[PDB]
RNA sequence: GAUGUCAUACUUAUC
């Protein structure tokens, strides 16, 4: 159904350059899968734990420095 | 590297369950139950992310005589 | 103009209160010390929603009351129960025949043990701080263990009798533990047979 | 006899099939027909204990080989050829001290088992299928 | 999830 996909926020194109420039259709499941293992396995390539403070991160350069300035 | 996959567990068991198990040999960091949410029951296996390798290693290592349920327990490396 | 999430993860001391919302409010700064703040109480998860709290437990089941031990010690509910039970057998004759001459003495059970249950049987009940806020599935994640030391259930389900003689009453993957060696998890990690003595640690573990 | 329609704690009604709440009772009746409902509708032992046992003596002749035992049985008139297995002395009848080897121990049906104890971890191997022979038409079993 | 017509039920010691 198109007005179940409207009102929920779904069929939205956002990119998340993290996990290899992934797509996802909505930012609630952005949200869900950022707590997620796809993206701990992606964070765990480039060293940076997996804390709360790398929850808004999407860019792999703005979380090398938010993980440098901790 | 610091996942490990337990399979040969009954539908029975529960996640808290399972995290109590595998924190007899270390602290696991995250525990993942596949299950399917049109009959609420689980598919027998899970997956144990531990905070390390060496430590995941040495619980798949030390969990090959596990016995749940009557069930035998095996855990490998994923 | 509006910043985006980076830079108020790395401008503000506390990142992790910082969301994804509140970058493009008024005042970026104010919220972010406001939300790290000490005593300060986070906003409810229904602000973003559309049920407005309260459509998510509609073909749920739930029971009806959960009454306290000092109210059901006193012989009331069981007495309302009857009382239920004999009223939904009476028709209309029986119940117009009731209202011009009443029957007296429904219960009469006593006088004094309500006031001994509500004065000197007081229990108090299970409070919570005021930072524990509540929300939609706060009342079925009971989920939220010690290494060393196992349930009821576990041992139940695994079959391991807990005893004070350490023969049988560690699980048998000692076995593997006394092989292999200390888990590296766990430094202070002391189990009774390898390094504990095994009548004095019967508690099949210590942290210490 | 609808399987969708429940009682709340509230003294409603409600339909767990679309997750509708109605009030009073003509309104969950009156619910059943509709676009929705039809919408929801549409998209959703005996071998053991018969064995003989009168345990003859049997015959073993060892030889110490390099690159074997020979058990001389006589004859059962069966197609059941004798298992060799290993075990432990861990399970024993009287249970002595000092048991920790281990014994390879072939049984058949109308013999006795021998049992042969091996005080090396591994020097060759106990399997039926690999390193077994037992010739029928000169009854001679050998294992290495 | 919203819209616009109809019905049911509820609340504020309202008259």
């Amino acid at each position: 159904p198109y007005w179940l996909y409207k009102l929920h926020g779904l069929n939205i194109n956002y990119n998340c350059e993290i996990c290899g420039n992934y797509t996802y259709r909505g930012p609630k499941a952005f949200q869900r899968h950022f707590a997620e293992w796809r993206h701990a396995h992606g964070m765990r390539c480039l060293g940076i734990p997996n804390t709360a403070h790398f929850a808004n991160v999407t860019q792999i350069e703005d979380a090398v420095s938010l993980w440098a300035k901790l | 590297d610091a996942t490990v996959y337990v399979g040969g567990l009954d539908e029975k068991v529960s996640e808290p369950l399972l995290w109590e198990l595998f924190l007899q040999a270390g602290p696991v960091v995250n525990t993942h139950m596949p299950k399917d949410r049109v009959t609420g029951q689980h598919q027998g296996y899970g997956f144990v992310e531990f905070l390390s390798e060496e430590d995941a290693d040495y619980a798949i290592k030390i969990m090959n005589m596990i016995k749940l349920y009557g069930k035998p327990i095996r855990v490998n490396k994923a | 103009n509006r910043f985006t999430v980076a830079e108020l993860k790395q401008l503000v001391a506390r990142p992790d209160v910082v969301e994804m919302h509140d970058v493009t409010a008024q005042d970026p700064k104010l919220l972010v010390h406001l939300k790290a703040t000490r005593n300060s109480v986070p906003v409810p998860r229904h602000w973003c929603f559309k049920r407005k709290y309260l459509q998510g437990k509609r073909g749920i089941e739930k029971p009806p009351f959960e009454l306290p031990d000092f109210i059901k010690r006193t012989g009331i509910q069981e007495m309302r129960e009857a009382l239920q039970e004999k009223e939904e057998q009476k028709t209309m004759k029986s119940k117009m025949r009731e209202k011009v001459r009443p029957k007296m003495g429904k219960i009469d059970i006593d006088y004094q043990k309500l006031h001994d249950a509500f004065f000197k049987w007081q229990t108090k009940p299970k409070l919570t701080i005021h930072g524990d806020l509540y929300y939609e599935g706060k009342e079925f994640e009971t989920r939220l263990k010690k290494p060393g030391d196992l349930s009821d259930e576990l041992r139940i389900s695994l079959g391991m009798p807990v005893g004070p003689n350490a023969h049988k009453v560690p699980p048998p993957w000692l076995i593997a533990m006394q092989r292999y060696g200390p888990p590296p998890s766990y430094p202070n990690l002391k189990i009774p047979g390898l390094n504990s003595p095994i009548p004095e640690s019967c508690s099949f573990g210590y942290h210490a | 006899k609808d399987p969708y329609f429940m009682k709340n704690h509230l003294g409603s009604y409600e339909c767990k099939l679309c997750l509708t709440l109605h009030n009073n009772e003509g309104s969950y009746l009156a619910h059943t027909q509709g676009k929705k409902h039809q919408t929801n509708l549409a998209r959703r032992v005996e071998v053991k204990k018969f064995v003989k046992i009168g345990r003859p003596g049997y015959k073993v002749t060892k030889q110490r080989d390099s690159e074997l035992f020979q058990i001389d049985y006589p004859e059962i008139a069966e197609g059941i050829m004798p298992r060799h297995r290993f075990m432990s002395a861990y399970e024993q009848r009287i249970e002595p001290p000092d048991r920790r080897w281990q014994y390879l121990l072939m049984a058949a049906e109308p013999y006795e088992t021998i049992a042969f104890k091996v005080p090396s971890r591994e020097i060759d191997k106990a399997e039926g299928k690999f390193w077994t022979h037992w010739n029928r038409e000169t009854k001679q079993f050998f294992l290495q």
